[PDB]
């Protein structure tokens, strides 16, 4: 959605990061 | 998170899976 896109375009060793489900 | 070219293989976005194949249909997991 356009509001979702506007929200998306506003928020920017041994330490892995698990991806969300 | 390992591109396992240095170790049935399917590559997810969470890593690579060994021992499980890929199925087109979907069910509640
Ligand atoms: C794994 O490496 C190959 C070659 O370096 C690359 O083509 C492939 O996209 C890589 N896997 C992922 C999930 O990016």
């Amino acid at each position: 959605s356009p509001i979702e896109d506007l929200l998306f375009n506003k928020v920017t060793n041994g330490l892995t990061v698990l991806p969300p489900l | 998170g390992v591109n396992c070219t240095e170790v049935n293989v399917f590559q997810t976005r969470a890593g690579c899976l060994i021992g499980a194949e890929y199925v087109n249909n979907s069910y509640e997991c």
